[PDB]
């Protein structure tokens, strides 16, 4: 949530063009792409 | 004593309000021992950061 | 039928092969097949001899992805730039919640281009938004010791050289399959049949 919370605040302080994503070093290798994927794709925006 | 009625109906278009909360409070369920304590909320444009 | 192909989790993958070893099963000529994620962490100690596996020759190596991501944004960026009738990015996700116009438009030209010379190979992307023409390494337990014996290219496999062992020693391939013949018939009353 907080990661979806960040990337909001981001994108409306950065009005990005193309937004990167990785994968967390604490492992559970599911939940990396989860908050970018369809918080920051509202707009339609290339995902990285 | 059990309450478990932490339900809650928000609205995010504004349509049909009043009818809305006037059915809300109108049947009774006590076969069903709820003590339904309910919610209301209005339309905000619902938005990521919002919602 | 021999080869038995599998995919499942890693720790899932150590009790299934610790399953196989229960039953003499794993050997002979009962060749196996797995893939990238059955074959490392804990699941390589409890494999068996003769595992042919798979692994990606670059999939660790963030730098060299980061610099291909970034090179390929820039020449998308750089391509539709010459383009007419576009929007500025939304600012806000507080209060404001549309759909960017020029959004999708870009989806039909970053998807659609050439990224020439890159460190890890070509990249281009496939009808879906992912990566294609990778290069696998073919793996084999030897010994209780990964190696490299065979790669492929994308299109065409290559082996390598090195000679692969088939589970239970037994260098020479095994045919895959046998033939069961204990057949049962099954027939009816009949009286001069």
């Amino acid at each position: 949530i907080q990661m979806a919370l960040s990337v909001c605040e981001d994108l409306i302080s950065s009005q990005v063009y193309a937004i990167l994503v990785s994968h967390p070093p604490t492992p559970n290798d599911h939940f990396t792409p989860t908050p970018v994927s369809y918080t920051a794709g509202f707009y339609r925006i290339p995902v990285l | 004593s059990p309450p478990s009625i932490g339900i809650a109906v928000i609205l995010v278009g504004t349509s049909d309000e009043v009818a809305i909360k006037d059915a809300h409070e109108k049947d009774d369920f006590h076969h069903l021992s709820v003590v339904p304590r309910v919610e209301l909320v209005a339309m905000n444009e619902t938005d990521p950061k919002s919602i | 039928a021999r080869v038995i192909i599998l995919s499942a989790s890693e720790d899932d993958a150590a009790t299934v092969y610790r399953a196989a070893a229960m039953l003499n099963m794993t050997g002979s000529g009962y060749v196996w097949l797995v893939g990238e994620r059955e074959i490392s962490g804990n699941a390589l100690r409890y494999a068996p001899d003769g595992i042919l596996g798979l692994q990606l020759i670059n999939g660790k190596n963030e730098s060299a992805h980061i610099s291909d991501a970034v090179g390929v944004v820039a020449q998308a960026v750089h391509e539709l730039l010459e383009k007419e009738n576009i929007t500025d990015p939304p600012r806000g996700c507080v209060g404001n919640t549309n759909i960017w116009k020029t959004g999708p438009l870009f989806k039909r030209v970053l998807m659609s281009s050439k990224y020439a010379d890159g460190v890890t190979g070509r990249v281009e992307f496939n009808e879906d938004g992912d990566r294609k023409f990778a290069n696998y390494s073919i793996m084999n337990l030897q010994n209780r010791k990964l190696v490299q014996v065979g790669i492929y290219n994308g299109t065409h496999v290559i082996p390598n050289d090195r000679k692969i062992i088939w589970p239970g020693g037994e260098t020479e391939k095994p045919r895959g399959y046998q033939m069961s013949t204990r057949l049962k018939i099954v027939t009816i009353h009949q009286e001069p049949f």
